[PDB]
């Protein structure tokens, strides 16, 4: 090897070493995509997760039990999203936030859930579902002015599950409402699944202080179930 | 709106008065270029292994 | 050029019935999933109903679930909706929509503000 | 009001269709039915280029037929020497969601863009051995989907806010805008003379644009779904397209009609990139089912297949001496065929 | 001998054929898993090879135990007597490696990326080497200094080298501790921590029962290891002392010989029961083949 051969080889080997250091930091960090509508309270979850620390996209970083998460939030796009969504085919999880006390826009949220679940490049990704604003739902159910079965006719024939957990001594009516709305999303996610992804639902409000711990636990379950598949033959 | 439909109409008017030719002349022209350069295409006619930089 | 031309609208008194139809042109009609949407005064676009490539799977929104019916005819390239007992809340413009790609299960962007494979609409007034 | 405007529009469309129908005396296949085929064509992989950590999403060859650039969503750009598989440059980005890249015709600059709606331009030949951002163009309102230099001063972009623009790097400001499309603009192709260009959109339509006037000159409408790729035939008088309806097609600029269709009944996946050969005889295309196809451009024949990737094929291209083809996929690998 | 030759003949004949079938077919199916998935099976390949060689070395034993003669010379007898036991202890080594790997990636899921399997090659050969050294004690200690015997002397009739009793105890104890106690302790501790990580007060009920199958398979592997290897290592020192004429009572001699014959036959069956438990029950062997 003459002058040019040896110099070019030494240069590409230094590049190889630096890329080796980059691979390690890339592999010890988990990416999450945050989705929801604007009547949902998504930013307040974003702000509660800051104490763990004219653009087209926003990022927030947090850490729990010495592990690192990056969460990505899209802003300043048009309302047609069948093309940029493809950039996200390999995140660890999607986080879907829903305003649960707004009876008049729930069918649109259900249509969002179906389109995400059934897409071709997003069919091996799991979803963590947050059912936000529970104090408003409690107040509405007790006040008695508006009705669920004006929008969803099958609520007249619903009875609470046996393994419901109404611990704090709340009213049975609020408990029927909560579990009906949850079962609506779980029906879609069980209809068309294949065994390669699941859904993890949680009830929440605006003054909760413990959502980072819940995200930690659900991602731990996801990554363990993936290990079981890639390594049946080790 | 009036602006949108007006601009749509103006564009259609601009495009509607362009000169055109018959299909056969253009098909014959593509065919003539293709025939003229056909022995200098090195993926249509592979080169001897002495001339290829990817097998030397 | 892809075209969808939709017709049948008009004025009805409450309790009446009505039928809407779409004629399609410029695509192979039978590889596609088809939808119906509507826009009321002072609101946004809202999803009404849904049918798939063969006609086997059907779907409705909560407030029309016992009253409206959707169907398609692939030999005539035509889509239909029939409405049986109308209320003052149904006064709106109705649109006929197509799914973006063939041989597909999800259906993105069909109620967005601008969308390319949607028609011009028909007015329905109930009073 | 607008009812009359629309009625006039429909009348003008009828007139245009009839003007084109009067011109259709012959078909391309009837003209070429007396021609020898090319036989079977077989290619093999000479080099496999390794090093990226996530899906490769775009690439571009250099006028110097030896060097290459490529972009990946781990957040990197690499510049390769393809005779030896021997990395020359590796550049870390500010945002990880990139979707396009491009070389300059002189080898002095490279460019990139993506989900943040900006175009960033990198200067390789500095007195410093390092590689630093020179410019960040910052006026579009949706993500950047393609890009092509014209000289060391001017660059053309297309975005997801449904416009294209022409930019002046030394000053930084836009110089002209092209606005008539209706959906996202997905690709873009320069002419041999650099006085015209073409584009295709998430709307089954292609348009021809005049750079120096800033106007639309013609519209072509034959596809059924979103157009993903576009390019010019070598003598400047034709272009080919490919879309999500799983078809490729050839259009001619002087006759103003569609001229040839390249499809099959066993192909039901969409098309990601298209590319021509040096004499114009072979058209090469990439697909979602992991493989690439070779068509004879005059006969609608199927003369070859390139296989060897494990995930979606995203990009493809041919050099200026016509010797070699390069492909990239969601595997994170690049391959050179000859 | 009158109640040993027959047991050895029958047992080796039965073990013979399905071991061939399973190990050969399994290496063949491994061959295609790298032609499609760019992943590495390394501990599995080394298990399959070690089991193949052990089942390979049997036919000479069957022939000798049926015909009561050896017409081939001592240089080949020694090599066979070496080959069987070298392969047995390599098999134990690789089972322990697989157990530790599963423990790691299920107990600590966040600390296990694909850039960690660095030295799996460095591990394999290293072990394959030390064992081939330490097992040379088997043929060295079996040929007595001066005897004029070389025709019937093969596989059970060889003399025993005359040694001091205290050195015997030292060597035998170190062999028992390195060859059996350490692997068994590791395997039981890791099974205990692995089955705790696959259960929780959260059944999803939308599941398919994937964590319960894994729990059951971990328990099956540990149980078979224990049953197939414990009796031999309890009966080994008593049998060697009877071979050295240390125990005199005829009752003890006859009992110990019979029991060790049975134990050795029972420890020979892992080469056939391994391809049924580790692979051939995965989903990756039932989507192929
Ligand atoms: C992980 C683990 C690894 C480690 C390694 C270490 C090593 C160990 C360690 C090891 C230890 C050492 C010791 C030695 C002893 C010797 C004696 C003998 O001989 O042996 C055998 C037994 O047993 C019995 O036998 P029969 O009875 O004589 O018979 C035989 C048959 N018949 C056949 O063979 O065939």
């Amino acid at each position: 090897l003459s002058a040019e051969d040896k110099a070019a080889v030494e240069r590409s080997k230094m590049i190889e070493k630096q890329l080796q250091k980059d691979k390690q930091v890339y592999r010890a960090t988990h990416r999450l995509l945050l989705l929801g509508a604007d009547n949902s309270g998504k930013s307040t979850i974003v702000k509660q997760m800051r104490i763990y620390h004219t653009s087209g996209i926003f990022e927030t970083k947090f850490q729990v039990d010495k592990v690192n998460f990056h969460m990505f939030d899209v802003g300043a796009q048009r309302d047609e999203r069948r093309k940029w969504i493809q950039c996200f085919n390999d995140v660890t999880a999607i986080i879907f936030v829903v305003d649960s006390s707004d009876y008049n826009r729930l069918q649109e949220a259900l249509n969002d859930f179906k389109s995400i679940w059934n897409n071709r490049w997003l069919r091996t990704i799991s979803v963590i579902l947050f059912l936000n604003k529970q104090d408003l739902l409690a107040e509405k159910v007790l006040a008695g002015k508006s009705k669920i079965e004006d929008y969803f006719p099958e609520f007249a024939r619903y009875t609470t599950p046996e393994d419901a957990t109404p611990e704090p001594g709340e009213d049975p009516r609020v408990t029927r409402a909560k579990y009906f709305i949850r079962d609506e999303f779980l029906r879609i996610s069980t209809a068309s699944g294949d065994g390669r992804h699941y859904c993890y639902p949680h009830f929440t409000c605006s003054v909760d202080t413990e959502n980072a711990r819940r995200i930690f636990n659900d991602c731990r379950d996801i990554i363990q179930r993936m290990h079981l598949r890639q390594y049946e033959l080790l | 709106s009036i602006a949108q439909a007006r601009k749509l109409v103006e564009q259609l008017k601009m495009e509607a008065n362009i000169d055109r030719i018959k299909v056969s002349k253009a098909a014959a022209d593509l065919m003539a270029y293709c025939e003229a350069h056909a022995k200098e295409d090195p993926l249509l006619t592979p080169v001897p292994a002495s001339e290829n930089p990817f097998r030397e | 050029q892809v075209q969808l031309q939709e017709s049948g609208g008009g004025l009805v008194q409450p309790g009446g019935s009505l039928r809407l139809s779409c004629a399609a042109s410029g695509f192979t009609f039978s590889n596609y999933k088809m939808n119906w949407v509507r826009q009321a005064p002072g609101k946004g676009l809202e999803w009404v109903s849904d049918i798939s490539q063969s006609g086997a799977s059907i779907s409705y929104t909560g407030s029309v679930k016992g009253r409206f019916t959707i169907s398609r005819d692939n030999a005539k390239n035509t889509l239909y909706l029939q409405m049986n007992s109308l209320k003052p809340e149904d006064t709106a413009v109705y649109y006929c929509a197509r799914c973006p790609a063939p041989f597909t299960r999800d259906c993105f962007d069909v109620t967005s503000t601008t969308y390319a494979y949607r028609g011009q609409g028909t007015q329905v007034t109930v009073s | 009001e607008l009812d009359q405007l629309r009625q006039e529009a429909e009348q003008l469309k009828n007139q245009i269709r009839d003007a084109r129908k009067a011109c259709a005396d012959a078909t391309l296949s009837q003209i070429t039915n007396n021609i020898d085929p090319v036989g079977r064509i077989q290619m093999r992989t000479r080099r496999t280029l390794r090093g990226h950590l996530a899906k490769i999403y775009a690439m571009h060859w250099g006028t110097d037929s030896r060097l290459l650039v490529s972009a990946s969503q781990d957040g990197k750009l690499i510049i390769w020497d393809s005779y030896t598989t021997n990395k020359v440059h590796a550049i870390p980005l500010r945002s990880s969601w990139v979707m396009t890249c491009a070389y300059a015709p002189s080898g002095n600059y490279v460019a990139c863009g993506g989900l943040d709606n900006i175009c960033s331009i990198y200067n390789l030949k500095t007195r410093e051995g390092n590689v630093r951002v020179s410019r960040e163009l910052a006026g579009h309102t949706g993500y950047l989907s393609c890009c092509r230099f014209l000289d060391d001063n001017q660059i053309v972009t297309s975005s997801g806010d449904t416009t294209c623009a022409l930019w002046d790097i030394e000053t930084g400001q836009q110089t002209t805008t092209f606005t008539g499309h209706t959906g996202d603009v997905m690709s873009l192709s320069l002419a041999p003379d650099t006085r015209l260009f073409v584009s295709g959109a998430c709307d089954a339509s292609a348009k021809l644009w005049d750079v120096r006037e800033g106007m639309c000159r013609q519209t072509f409408t034959g596809h059924e779904s979103d157009i993903n790729a576009i390019c010019f035939f070598p003598n400047g008088n034709a272009f080919a397209t490919g879309s999500d309806d799983a078809t490729c097609r050839l259009f001619d600029l002087r006759a103003d009609q569609e001229l040839m269709t390249y499809s099959h009944d066993n192909i039901i996946c969409g098309i990601t990139s298209v590319s021509f050969s040096k004499s114009g005889r072979l058209l090469l295309a990439g697909y979602d089912d992991f493989n690439c196809n070779v068509w004879d451009a005059l006969k609608a024949d199927r003369a070859g297949v390139l296989a060897g990737h494990d995930n979606r094929v995203s990009c493809l291209g041919v050099t200026d001496d016509g010797m070699a083809v390069a492909t990239g996929s969601w595997d994170s690998f690049l391959k050179i065929w000859n | 001998t009158d109640f040993r030759y027959f047991i050895y003949a029958v047992t080796y004949t039965v073990i013979l054929v399905p071991g061939l079938i399973g190990n050969i077919l399994a290496l063949w199916v491994f061959y295609g898993y790298m032609k499609e998935t760019k992943r590495a099976v390394i501990f599995m390949i080394n298990l399959a090879i070690a089991d193949l060689l052990q089942v390979l070395s049997l036919p000479l034993r069957i022939f000798y135990y049926l015909n009561h003669d050896w017409p081939f010379g001592p240089g080949l007898c020694m090599f066979c007597f070496y080959l069987k036991y070298v392969n047995m202890y390599a098999s134990i080594y690789f089972l322990v490696c697989i157990s530790v790997r599963r423990f790691w990636f299920l107990m600590y899921p966040f600390r296990f990326h694909d850039c960690k399997q660095k030295y799996d090659l460095y591990i394999s050969i290293a072990g394959w080497l030390i064992i081939c050294l330490a097992c040379v004690l088997f043929p060295l200690l079996r040929t007595s200094d001066d005897t004029s015997g070389n025709r019937t002397k093969c596989f059970v009739d060889l003399p025993t080298r005359n040694v001091n009793l205290a050195q015997s105890v030292v060597m035998m104890t170190i062999g028992e501790l390195i060859g059996f106690v350490t692997p068994l302790l590791i395997v039981l501790y890791c099974t205990w921590k692995t089955v705790l990580s696959l259960q929780d007060k959260y059944p999803m009920a939308q599941d398919l029962g994937e964590k319960q199958k894994a729990l059951k398979m971990i328990l099956t592997c540990a149980g078979v290891f224990l049953i197939c290897f414990a009796p031999y290592h309890f009966s080994f020192p008593l049998d060697f002392l009877v071979k050295s004429n240390e125990i005199k009572s005829c009752l003890a001699r006859r009992v110990i010989l019979i029991f060790h014959s049975v134990a050795l036959c029972l420890a020979s069956l892992n080469s056939c029961l391994d391809p049924v438990i580790y692979y051939f029950s995965t989903n990756e062997f039932r989507r192929r083949l």
